[PDB]
């Protein structure tokens, strides 16, 4: 008798896969979904990278010497390293963590002066934790200090309106020295206050003398404070010692006119890995980069940029074929 | 003795996803059907359309790898994230097992398809063997067959032969 | 000549989801079948059950339009929504696609019981021509199809004619 | 021969939808998922509401003259407009968000006098940054100044307990004057500190002088700071100057015993659009109201309120009907 | 009269999921079908599959339910919160639901597959009535019926016998 | 004729469960899949549990009387309970909730002596509020008092290297008096200033005399200030009076090195439950414990440990067999 039968492939060994019902069903085929490898490399093709090496990204806006070529960069992508220090002289800033997040998709920055002139006092204080040749300070501030040796501190103001249309950073430092005789040896005897004014801001400060663990050979400290000056609003600083001064304000290019120095918003990464101009990727780690046309991946939750999705699990497998039924005698 | 997809599969067809294995006179032959293949083959493309769910959106730094954030708020991002990474990997491993579940679901659908275009093809000339093969109650030569295979087969020409076979 | 819908469907049929189109000696007519028609459009209020999970629950503000919040609490809240963002969007896409997928595959589903119903009624009176229609091989007047739509046909009637045509 | 067909309707268009497999499948008919059109109102119909106009929210709590209308409103939606202001003298509230979000759900607000008297000094201070007729101040506090002109201040005490059964809202001002020859003109010489205790609270203050940029004419300004007193709590506030006194405490409806003035949690939205009493709505954004039966929304992922769900999409077309197969020949 | 799975469900069957009724000249029978029940009952375990999901993941305190948060961060943490709320919520039920239908269908799908089974066992010997029953054309004893439900029915040994009675 | 016929069983009633298509749809059988009761006991079994008592978790670092016990407590679960407190003399933690996260997670405490010696002063005031027989003080800390009566205060330095490689929790504690008056009876009469330095933190403190209102009969209170000093680093503080000062260190047992007093990370949970050392469970909320084995629960969203999903709905009936459909005649 003549007979026509109806089939579909299988194949000898086949991989398991999930589905609702079950679990481990044999298919004919599948594939991964779930990205596990990254490149160790940052790979840095077909975009503007800058590697700020030892130079914290704080450091760019008030420019101690390790951030000397970084004060006015130009990148599309930001790599902090791990060794990095925004300082020379040891202090902090306030509300660091907001501004590291306001630096890395600024997209770079820009300087330009405020105009303020002394004469009354010494503004070029320098000291050894700032070696640039022998010493010197902050590239982007001025260490306002008394003019004789122990002659007390005039009752300063001085005054910066924002002209541009983006908003202004503005950053100061007060100056707590190490003993209260190098304060009123490095500046006036009766109690010195800082009054900085804005529209919005009004806040005040005060200079907090004793000694500190030596950081850098240094038992002062800084304490760095920083607003955001709005378009045509104007700030004020009143001060009478312990005043670390701005000279330059800072621009994100992210804020310019269409124009040179605009770049755009950036991606800022922190990472461990060589760069690599060979390689491209819009997704980054501390390890380097996930570049994969797999939707998932289990490398790092807390890659930056356009990602896979981030999952616990290691292995998604997604059935390309039919149950594999092998065939009976 | 041949046997169809009730039964099991096909080691041996490595042409296609489905096909038809025939036994008559001058022998026996097995052919993959071109057209359910793509069919089922087209439908799978899953991989980048699990991808098309891959974000325009970019993400940034909301915490510090290298200077810890203050311990409060370290708290709440942590918290967030791990669970944001609780719902993905939930919606991950649903969305591949429901992806899973139609692949599986949509071959046997095309071969059952396949299996009942034939059938009506046959009419009154053939009965199910109930392994997925028809036994043919009249000589079906090559071009015969090859004439089921792609749907040109004229029952009518064979009905008078195959129903004095059946009874 | 008239087809059923494994060809295709019917433009003209404007009464009803399906429907019966005959040829007899009296003529050839269409009509629709009010029982399947209302029990396909009984599961289609998906928009207030794709709705019924329109919360309940109340949100407020927490970030400010006027009156920027500060830049870290700004960033954690903006990065914990765009993060929602991504869920709902994901859900609601996959809602939708899953209720289509029901809605397509269960209205083939109720036309699939339909034919296999009517196949049952007509037993051994009738051959399936492989378009979605039955050859009847008895003469089946008006109020014969008639008794076919409405559930009524019975097949002993007309078995002996149909069994001498088929032979 | 005699012949039945089974089949399904048709028509000549139908419209695209996607499933899980495929994308592109014509259907019979679909409807629209999210919505994509707003009411250019805020739709107040069957609830109370009031506009706080130029008054900001915070305002209602101390009473800068634009608040007048509004130290004791009764709402079940508050509507904050894009100009208002807390302030008539120029100044900041310490937590200024967390208030905000503590009078949007309020219910409203109503006052209770604190029974502070004083005798030593002038407790009528005004200014003309809060003009009302010629000059006055913040209805709800007093600006406690200098008996004479040029006299040292007080080393005064105040306190108050919490009657009620409900929190009550205290707030307080520290004056920042101009300079510091207009400090010591409207109080004492010697440096002045603000203590202020409750059983949980228990932080200070004291006063920076300095000018800054005016604002409303007044290079001064006032650190507003608040605290909620628990029901038996009491409250001490000991100063000897640059003292904004609070007059009544505040209370939220929302904590009333079932009687009038009780409301319950209200809704707070900030919003451009006119009011109309003529429509009704549940959702609410910048640009009015989210009146709409699909359960999905794109206009505004900040939309408040009971909300369809936010989605990024466009349009998520439902099919409301089979797959579309054109008729064969 | 006796009637199949088609018309209704069986409230006597108490001994299996899927089972055969029968009518001879020797009486009235019904036994359950122990291979098809195991099989339905084997894809339930749903609760631990359900549970499977259940968290490896340790959580924390991360607000204060004695001592009061700071109002600000308080209210990103519970709107937060009330988010992931709506999400799990929605997640739960689309996970019951999508369970609850599969259930449902594989049920369908076992019967169904049974029925075909005993339809393509019985050949030509049989015609179905349309109710999920098999009029069987020949005398069918309680040993032919047990071949019938223990798959050792063969069908040639009726055959004749059946097709005479069927024309 | 003969006949065989295929079927299903059935139940005269069965149970309502939602599909996706409908609601309502009956099947012979279902179960529930969210668990609603939970055991109203702490179920410790198996685990090494602390009952916190009236000791407030901040309390086990600084030592009031009431947590005499639990100065060095190791446990797997840490149970606040609703009246604890972390005081005696009336005060406050800068930044509490951190510190009380950080605890809960310890794993339990683990104490050593900073090496502080005095000379010029008394260093063992004692108040009433701390009765732990007769009059005490906060076991951990001693308060550092002027030496005679009305003795103006010493201009003093403190130093202490953290030895370990773990992080050390240091507290000090500024103690606000009733008067100026007491306070420069109890001290000196120059402001007083304390200045705390680390390698990373460098803030300062000064002291606000005035009257609070009485807590345990104290108008007193004191600012309690904590660090966490890293392995290698090291604090200095600077002081002039109104000094609490630390006498032990606190390290958390979950950073040490394998051997006794370890533990590893333990849950912190805050309950109203009897203890029972007699069930087991890792999920804890106010009302006791969740062991269930549903995978969803509706009992409390803030439910901690490793738990079920939370959801707002009450049930969801999962369909354990198929649609129900009665026998016809
Ligand atoms: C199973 O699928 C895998 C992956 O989809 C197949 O490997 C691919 O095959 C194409 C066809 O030649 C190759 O060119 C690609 O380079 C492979 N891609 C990957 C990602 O491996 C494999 O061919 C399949 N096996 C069978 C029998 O079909
Ligand atoms: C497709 O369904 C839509 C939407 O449900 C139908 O539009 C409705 O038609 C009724 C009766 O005419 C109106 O009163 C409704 O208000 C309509 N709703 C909307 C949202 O427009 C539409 O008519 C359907 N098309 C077909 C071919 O059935
Ligand atoms: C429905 O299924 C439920 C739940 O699985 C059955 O009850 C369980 O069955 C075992 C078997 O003897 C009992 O010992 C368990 O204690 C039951 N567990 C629960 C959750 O209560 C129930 O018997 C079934 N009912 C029917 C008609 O099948
Ligand atoms: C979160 O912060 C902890 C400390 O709070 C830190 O050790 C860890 O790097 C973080 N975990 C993740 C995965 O973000
Ligand atoms: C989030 O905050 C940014 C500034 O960080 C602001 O521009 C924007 O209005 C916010 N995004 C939304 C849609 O809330
Ligand atoms: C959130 O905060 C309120 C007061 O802010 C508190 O009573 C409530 O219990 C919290 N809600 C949840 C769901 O934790």
């Amino acid at each position: 008798g003549d007979k026509i039968c109806l089939g579909h492939h299988a194949v000898a060994n086949g991989t398991k896969v999930n589905t609702l019902t079950e679990r481990g069903v044999e298919v004919v085929n599948a594939t991964e979904t779930v990205e596990i490898t990254g490149i160790d490399k940052v790979c840095t093709k077909g975009k503007k990278a800058v590697d700020l090496g030892s130079c914290g990204i704080l450091g760019t806006i008030i420019g101690p010497p390790q951030c000397d070529l970084h004060l006015e960069f130009k990148a599309d992508l930001i790599i902090e390293r791990r060794n990095s220090s925004d300082i020379c002289y040891p202090g902090r800033f306030t509300n660091e963590e907001a501004l590291r997040q306001i630096i890395r998709e600024s997209g770079g920055i820009d300087k330009e002066s405020m105009g303020f002139r002394y004469s009354g006092i010494r503004t070029d204080g320098a000291t050894s934790a700032c070696k640039r040749s022998s010493s010197s300070f902050y590239s982007e501030m001025k260490w306002l200090s008394s003019s004789m040796n122990n002659q007390v501190f005039p009752q300063l103001n001085q005054t910066y309106r924002n002209t541009r249309k983006e908003p202004a950073l503005i950053v100061w430092g007060v100056h707590h020295s190490s003993s209260l005789d190098e304060q009123n040896k490095l500046y006036g005897t009766g109690n010195k206050l800082i009054t900085v004014g804005s529209s919005k801001y009004q806040q005040s400060f005060s200079p907090s003398p004793g000694a500190r663990p030596k950081v850098n050979g240094q038992a002062g400290r800084i304490d760095f404070h920083w607003m955001l000056l709005d378009p045509g609003d104007t700030v004020t600083f009143t001060f009478n010692g312990a005043f670390i001064a701005p000279d330059r304000a800072t621009f994100l290019r992210s804020n310019a006119p269409s124009g040179i120095e605009y770049n755009g918003k950036s991606l800022g990464i922190q990472s461990d890995a060589q760069i690599d101009e060979s390689c491209e990727g819009e997704c980054f780690y501390s390890g380097g980069t996930i570049n994969s046309p797999l939707p998932f991946q289990n490398i790092d939750s807390r890659a930056v940029g356009k990602c896979p999705r981030y999952v616990k699990q290691s292995s998604l497998p997604l059935a390309l074929g039919m149950k594999n039924v092998p065939e009976k005698i | 003795a041949i046997a169809g997809f009730i039964e099991n599969g096909w080691e041996g067809l490595i042409d296609g996803w489905y096909g038809f294995r025939h036994q008559n006179a001058q022998g026996q032959g097995t052919a993959a059907d071109y057209k359910s293949t793509q069919a089922a083959i087209d439908q799978i493309t899953g991989k980048l359309n699990r991808l098309i769910e891959k974000t325009n959106k970019q993400f940034e730094l909301i915490d510090n790898e290298f200077t810890e954030v203050e311990q409060q708020i370290g708290n709440v991002i942590n918290w967030t994230r791990d669970s944001l990474t609780e719902i993905w990997s939930y919606n991950a491993e649903l969305l591949v097992a429901m992806e899973n579940q139609h692949t599986i679901d949509l071959a046997d659908s095309e071969m059952n398809k396949l299996y009942e275009r034939v059938r009506r093809q046959l009419r009154e000339n053939a009965e199910e063997d109930g392994t997925g093969c028809f036994e043919i109650f009249h000589r079906c030569d090559d071009q015969c067959m090859e004439s089921i295979r792609n749907n040109t087969y004229n029952h009518t020409e064979y009905r008078q032969e195959a129903l004095q076979n059946r009874i």
